[PDB]
């Protein structure tokens, strides 16, 4: 009903009220209240909002097979609303470059290097972007480290039994296999499975099937290009020697200017005297 | 004039008119915090009351 | 960069040993305020800045280097290049780092990322006096002056 004082100490409390028995420990909501009303109804619907949008990012994170890019891209689509909220708000990008020409102009344009003392004038720029609403929240108890799992599919344990009878106990290659999952909990995930059953892990172990359909998947939904050891070895071989040819020519180049720097010594010397 | 005013006022009206207008208009002379490293943090005083 | 042929021209003016002559004579081939305009465009688009003097406007100095690419080394900040560029004209001997501080007027712990976000590229090849007054350290390249 409303926040009213009914009854107490005498039986359960109906005075003006919807409660009609003892032990209101479930909902607790018994009496009626006056104290913290928006400020603490505003946080739960905080926590589920922003628990739903952790779930429809593990939805998400199903389609692009690319964890920490998923990352950037969810990134990318707040700062694409954030340049909505740039045309919303409010040319507007008034920032610096690596140089010093920056702005407009890079000078004066009428005789010569007339705005120079205006262009070597960084903090004065657009920032009146990103408004949101305040709050007065937590994250105590424990916040730092931890797992955001999930109840397995039974087709990612199908997958799992499969590359265990193909491709066995090989951590990172089973961390790539599945590349929106992470380390520790598959890991996790490899004892967990190492638990209940011998069967099946037995008969993975004596089948010995060749690894060509995990290197289909992994060139597939990677698009990695797998260069061979033997391609690869002369790559990093050419990236050797020329790293070294450099180093080789950098210590030539120095011993060029120091017998450059000790000639203009001795000819100095010989202007002096 | 004793029962408006009062005899003792050289405290009284100064504190209140201190606390009304000048403890609320020094601050917005004293607002911008910004600091050397990282150049995006600031803070802003829009209001201050007792 | 890749605005017009104005890079090449740049370069093919940056070849030898140039004045304000050359300048002279890039002024002298098109119609001027076209030519200024698009000069100022390529001046902002990291080339050779021009010289306050006696007379109008020199280059700086004489070679067509171009490398500072103001994005890429490790990650992206525009305070990096900008502090390479100081230590570019250093001169004889090099700079301090009180003169890094007092020029810019910016923290001294941005200065040691700089220091390690550069040393991390082999830029920051120091020589060493003989005293250390104040660190007179970190020129470019080959240990040239040695006092």
């Amino acid at each position: 009903k409303k926040v009213r004082d009914g009854e107490s100490a005498k039986y359960f409390i109906d005075e003006e009220n919807f409660t009609m028995a003892e032990l209101c420990k479930p909902n607790f909501p018994i009496g009626q209240i006056s104290e913290n009303f928006e400020k603490s109804k505003m946080a739960k619907k905080a926590k589920l909002e922003k628990r739903r949008h952790l779930r429809e990012l593990r939805m998400r994170a199903r389609q692009e097979f690319k964890p920490l890019h998923s990352l950037t891209k969810e990134e990318q689509e707040e700062e694409e609303e954030k340049r909505k909220e740039e045309r919303d708000k409010l040319e507007s990008d008034r920032k610096a470059h690596t140089a010093i020409q920056l702005k407009g102009t890079m000078a004066i344009d009428e005789e010569t290097m007339v705005v120079d003392r205006h262009k070597n004038a960084e903090n004065e720029y657009k920032e009146k972007v990103d408004e949101n609403p305040f709050a007065n929240l937590y994250n105590y108890g424990s916040y730092g480290r931890g797992s955001y799992t999930d109840p397995w599919t039974v087709e990612e344990m199908i997958k799992f039994y499969k590359a265990l009878s193909m491709w066995g106990t090989d951590f990172n290659l089973i961390s790539q296999l599945y590349p929106y999952r992470s380390r520790k909990q598959v890991k996790a995930k490899f004892v967990n499975e190492e638990k209940k059953r011998p069967i099946l892990i037995e008969l993975a172990l004596r089948s010995k099937l060749p690894p060509n359909f995990d290197e289909y998947c992994c060139e597939i939904k990677k698009n990695i290009g797998t260069v061979a050891d033997f391609n690869e070895k002369l790559i990093e071989l050419q990236n050797e020697h020329k790293h070294h040819m450099k180093e080789i020519e950098e210590a030539k180049n120095t011993a060029k200017e120091e017998d450059q720097t000790a000639q203009r010594l001795n000819d100095a010397n010989l202007n002096k005297k | 004039f004793l029962k408006v005013k009062g005899l003792v006022k050289q405290h009284l009206d100064s504190f209140n008119y201190f606390v009304d207008t000048d403890l609320k208009k020094i601050i917005k002379a004293n607002q911008l915090i910004l600091s050397d490293v990282d150049p995006e943090f600031y803070l802003k005083y829009v209001d201050i009351r007792v | 960069l890749s605005d017009n042929a104005k890079t090449l021209h740049s370069q093919m003016m940056s070849k030898g040993i140039g004045a304000l002559f050359t300048q002279q004579e890039l002024q002298k081939q098109m119609g001027i305020g076209s030519l200024t305009d698009l000069m100022s465009i390529v001046q902002e688009l990291l080339d050779k800045n021009l010289i306050k003097l006696v007379k109008q406007n020199d280059e700086l100095k004489f070679q067509g280097v171009l490398e500072s690419e103001a994005q890429k080394k490790a990650t992206m900040s525009a305070e990096e290049a900008l502090v390479y560029s100081y230590i570019e004209a250093s001169g004889r001997e090099g700079i301090w780092s009180k003169t890094i501080k007092a020029r810019t007027n910016l923290h001294q712990h941005v200065v040691l990322k700089c220091l390690k976000s550069l040393e991390s590229q082999r830029y920051v090849k120091s020589v060493k006096s003989v005293k250390f007054p104040t660190r007179k350290i970190y020129m470019l390249y080959s240990l040239q002056p040695s006092v």
